[PDB]
């Protein structure tokens, strides 16, 4: 059996003091049907396409979390940072 | 509700395994490396190439209904070298009526690859023979009479009616129900008219996703129309039973409550 991290990377590429523009790569031929990030201080939630790699958080005065579904075969957490 | 969450948290491990598509003489069979059939209900082609070293395998799951007129083949999209394969399949189980939840290409990306020849043509797919007589056009879909037969055995064709959704949208799911409910109606009078009539092939890229929305939704519905509105609608029972045997059907939270917004439009119209 073999299992894969998705994400890979998680990456703040750009910010303002109150948005932050988020971005992940994306496991080639990996099957991913939506994304949900959330959102605290080091909670608040909103899902996204599978499609895309990048998003932007607004309403901001903090841990970022990015969960791929479906989640089977998976490293056993998510991936995570801080800004 | 909340209750899909609840039970994309209960798929997070598999209680079946999926060897058979994770062999290396398969890699090439799949779209994705994490969407495989389950090894106890996958599909077993025969009359595979000898060339080959695994001529037995395709991203096709049976689905049956659990509280071959009546169950299911969910399977992915072809792929330019699994096309054969899936002619196979279609042979193989007597299926009379097929699927497509997808376009051949949405938003520039290459769900469902083309696998039947054009109205009034004819091609032949490894020892298969597929016939395009008739190409009708209605709002949602378009549907292909097709006729599959193997190669020097004219005793052996069929009609195999493709039905192609095409009003699903790029983003999301259809506002109204009303459509989905209309086709599988047409695909219900289809399936029941054909005595003998294997499983309904239900496909397009993935294949479990609008695949399972689909079959899900077909089954309930014809729960309603054997038992009347004095029966019990469980969809994440439902959910759980054919994902028992593929993996992750319904994916998103908008097919979810389109699974219901769906059942309650036909117990309405009755």
């Amino acid at each position: 059996g073999s299992v894969s991290s998705v994400p890979t990377k998680l990456e703040v590429v750009a910010a303002t003091p109150t948005s932050l523009l988020i971005s992940w790569d994306a496991v080639d031929e990996w099957y991913v049907s939506y994304y949900r990030i959330t959102y605290g201080e080091t909670v608040q939630e909103f899902t996204v396409p599978g499609y895309s790699s990048t998003a932007t958080i607004s309403g901001l005065s903090y841990t970022i979390t990015v969960y791929a579904y479906p989640l089977w075969s998976q490293g056993g957490s998510p991936i995570s940072i801080n800004y | 509700w909340e209750e899909f969450e609840t039970l994309q948290q209960q798929e997070c491990k598999l209680l079946y395994s999926r060897k058979e598509g994770q062999r290396q003489e398969n890699k090439n069979k799949n779209r994705y490396k994490n969407i495989l059939p389950f090894d106890h209900t996958r599909v077993v082609l025969h009359d595979g190439d000898p060339n080959e070293p695994v001529s037995d395998y395709i991203n096709a799951n049976i689905i049956m209904p659990e509280f071959p007129k009546k169950s299911y083949i969910a399977t992915q999209g072809c792929l330019q070298n699994t096309v054969n394969d899936f002619w196979r399949m279609v042979f193989q189980e007597n299926s009379r009526v097929i699927v497509m939840t997808t376009k051949e290409v949405e938003r520039g990306k290459s769900k469902c690859v083309k696998y039947w020849p054009d109205e009034y043509a004819l091609k032949e797919y490894g020892v298969m023979r597929v016939r395009n007589v008739k190409e009708s056009a209605a709002h949602d879909y378009t549907l292909r009479e097709l006729k599959l037969s193997k190669v020097g055995q004219g005793n052996t064709e069929r009609t195999v009616w493709q039905y192609h959704f095409r009003t699903w949208p790029d983003h999301g799911v259809p506002s109204d129900p009303g459509g989905v409910l209309d086709f599988l109606e047409e695909v219900h009078h289809k399936q029941e008219s054909i005595m003998d009539a294997g499983p309904v092939v239900v496909h397009c890229s993935a294949g479990i996703g609008r695949t399972g929305t689909f079959i899900v939704i077909d089954i309930l519905i014809d729960i309603i129309r054997e038992k009347g509105v004095d029966c019990d609608i469980d969809v994440p029972k439902t959910i759980q039973m054919v994902r028992s045997q593929r993996s992750g059907m319904v994916q998103t939270e908008a097919q979810y409550r389109f699974i219901y917004m769906a059942v309650q439009h036909y117990i309405e119209t009755l």
